[PDB]
RNA sequence: GCCGCGGUAAUACGGAGGGCGCGAGCGUUACCCGGAUUCACUGGGCGUAAAGGGCGUGUAGGCGGCCUGGGGCGUCCCAUGUGAAAGACCACGGCUCAACCGUGGGGGAGCGUGGGAUACGCUCAGGCUAGACGGUGGGAGAGGGUGGUGGAAUUCCCGGAGUAGCGG
RNA sequence: GGAGCAAACCGGAUUAGAUACCCGGGUAGUCCACGCCCUAAACGAUGCGCGCUAGGUCUCUGGGUCUCCUGGGGGCCGAAGCUA
């Protein structure tokens, strides 16, 4: 039961600030805002679901990417909800393109997760229980969800492919499909599966990745409930 | 006032195909229509149809492409990779059927108005007829 | 030949050894075409590289929207005359080969005559209204010409007051 | 015709010199009419006309059912594309 859940408060996005390339998924100006075809959403989901739920039973790969502040939080949670790897601060300069050597990053995290449980958190020079320390702060910080991934990943869910275009650009180069929530804002034809919605709303961003989710659990059996994913919702 | 209704038919073909639009009206003409058909049996476009713009005959002409594409700039391979007038008023271009060209080892057209109608290369080749070159298709 | 070598370690000068290339020849100079899509038909350019005329008006000229009919000048087709020989292309032959040559075949732009086609170009006649022009009503404007007129300022002249400098 | 400005020119400075830059004078000229001249970084350094190819934003000027839509003109950012 998607379908009026979607009008649920998830429909029409932005307003002239638009890609005209996304005129053919848009129903009508109505009060000077762009209120993007529901139904054409609907059309859009399956054939986007059908891709996951194959790339999911096939025990590939999801990269859920969402930096924008709105999506920051319920990308961790969804992400993590389904065992996927989840770009979620800053997206780096070829995470993907340059993954060999942004992987080695990854490699010194841990090599840093072995000296806080170690014999060596009471030992090291002064100047290094700050130096080191710090800089596992910053690896934890934009190495959270990336750590997950340590070969290149089937596919991409992007959230505002537009506010992540260095993301997608990458994922093209290299022939990974580009799964977006994406909305006027965007230039639909270089997503792939493409979801049409509303990049802003907490409630969409919401419905759309978690329901992903489910998909991606329950390509593997067992579901679990609508998901940690109400921050304090309000 | 348009000097070459064909050129101006076929250079909006060739903008509109560029952008990838699904369609293009182009002015209403006999001559034109029977270019086209020849363009539309050859699987240049999808096909074409008389309507009315503010009441006025035109030609809607549905393109037709690729499929989408793959790496960074998906965009379709192009169905009319070439399309380009020879004759032209300001210097006609006329054949005997011995100097028609091959285009693109035949895997391109020329379209070619004869006394026969308007004719393809190889039709009016067979048909052993020349004229006057309007353009090459590839 | 052009780029450039030579000022004490010159594969660039002169000689040696060695090597490369052609060979009864090999180099030089001169001249033509090429490369040179560097006069661009095929096949180029002009915002800053060379190159948009200072701007208009408009003659000759070039070019010309949509529909129907007539003519068939361009255009296309068929047939035919002509395109000598030599030379050129291909066979087969003659000098031992070849060069040279004999025979036969095949092309060949262009032009003449007769027949045909009529899509496009031309032409004649007819039609249309999408170009163009016109009519009605409404507008903004340091567009232009003539006459008039206003205030501020500078200079000069006259008057008052004022005095030792001003100006730069 | 001539107020002011000002090539030339007459002076004062500055300078090694100063046929200049600065200061003080100053004629042509700058002004008007008529007649010539016909040039220019006469520049958008971009010939004219016509059709076609995303948008966004600011501005001048018309019309509409005046939130917005639709002409004509002047700018800015920019699709496709073009460009050394
Ligand atoms: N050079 C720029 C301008 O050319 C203008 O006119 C020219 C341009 O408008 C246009 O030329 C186009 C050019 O715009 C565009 N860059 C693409 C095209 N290659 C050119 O085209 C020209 O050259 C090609 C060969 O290259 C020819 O095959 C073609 O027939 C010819 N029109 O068509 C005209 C042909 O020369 C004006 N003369 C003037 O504004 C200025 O000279
Ligand atoms: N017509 C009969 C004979 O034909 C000959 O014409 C022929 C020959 O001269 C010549 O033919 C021969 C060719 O058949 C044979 N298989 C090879 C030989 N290379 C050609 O020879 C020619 O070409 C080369 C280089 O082009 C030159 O030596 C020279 O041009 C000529 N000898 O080209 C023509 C066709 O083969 C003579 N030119 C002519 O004097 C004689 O009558
Ligand atoms: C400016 C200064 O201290 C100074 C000192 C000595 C001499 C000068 N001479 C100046 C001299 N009065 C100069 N004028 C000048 O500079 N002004 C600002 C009027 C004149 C045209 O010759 C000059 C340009 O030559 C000068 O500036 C020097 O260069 C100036
Ligand atoms: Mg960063
Ligand atoms: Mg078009
Ligand atoms: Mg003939
Ligand atoms: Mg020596
Ligand atoms: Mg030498
Ligand atoms: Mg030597
Ligand atoms: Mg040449
Ligand atoms: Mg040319
Ligand atoms: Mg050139
Ligand atoms: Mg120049
Ligand atoms: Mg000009
Ligand atoms: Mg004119
Ligand atoms: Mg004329
Ligand atoms: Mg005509
Ligand atoms: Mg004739
Ligand atoms: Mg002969
Ligand atoms: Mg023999
Ligand atoms: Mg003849
Ligand atoms: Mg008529
Ligand atoms: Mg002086
Ligand atoms: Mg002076
Ligand atoms: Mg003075
Ligand atoms: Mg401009
Ligand atoms: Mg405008």
């Amino acid at each position: 039961v998607k379908e009026l859940l979607e009008a649920g408060v998830h429909f029409g996005h932005e307003r002239k600030r638009w890609n005209p390339k996304f005129a053919r998924y848009i129903y009508a100006e109505r009060n000077g805002i762009h209120i993007i075809d529901l139904q054409k959403t609907m059309e859009e989901l399956e054939r986007t679901f059908r891709f996951i739920e194959d790339l999911a039973m096939r025990g590939g790969t999801i990269l859920f990417v969402g930096t924008k502040k709105q999506a920051q939080d319920i990308v961790r949670m969804e992400a993590e909800r389904a065992g996927m790897p989840y770009v979620n601060q800053r997206w780096l300069g070829g995470m993907l393109t340059n993954f060999k050597t942004i992987s080695q990053r990854v490699h010194r995290l841990e090599e840093l997760e072995a000296l806080f449980a170690s014999p060596e958190i009471e030992e090291r020079p002064k100047k290094e229980q700050v130096r080191l320390k710090h800089e596992l702060e910053r690896l934890q910080k934009y190495l959270s969800g990336f750590r997950l991934l340590k070969r290149l990943p089937d596919a991409i869910f992007v959230v505002d492919p537009t506010k992540e275009a260095i993301a997608v650009r990458e994922a093209r180069k290299l022939f990974i499909p580009v799964i977006a929530l994406a909305d006027t804002d965007s230039d639909p034809d270089l997503v792939d599966y493409i979801i049409p919605g509303n990049d802003d709303a907490i409630r969409s961003i919401q419905l759309i990745l978690s329901r992903a989710v489910d998909l991606i659990i329950q390509a593997r059996g067992g579901v679990v409930e609508p998901s940690p994913s109400y921050a304090l919702v309000q | 006032m348009l000097t070459d209704p064909i050129a101006d038919m076929l250079t909006r073909i060739r903008n509109a195909t560029r952008v990838y639009k699904e369609s293009t009206d182009v002015p209403a003409s006999r001559f034109k229509e029977e270019i086209l058909r020849i363009l539309a049996r050859e699987g240049f476009i999808k096909g074409y149809e008389r309507v009315d713009v503010d009441g006025k005959p035109y030609l809607r002409v549905y393109l037709k492409y690729g499929p989408r594409r793959q790496g960074p700039d998906p965009r379709p391979e192009q169905v009319i990779h070439h399309i380009r007038r020879i004759s032209k008023p300001g210097r006609r271009v006329y054949v005997g059927v011995k100097e028609i060209p091959r285009v693109r080892r035949g895997l391109g057209i020329a379209i070619l108005s004869t006394s026969k109608g308007v004719l393809t290369d190889r039709e009016a080749r067979k048909l052993g007829v020349g004229g006057e070159l309007i353009c090459e298709v590839w």
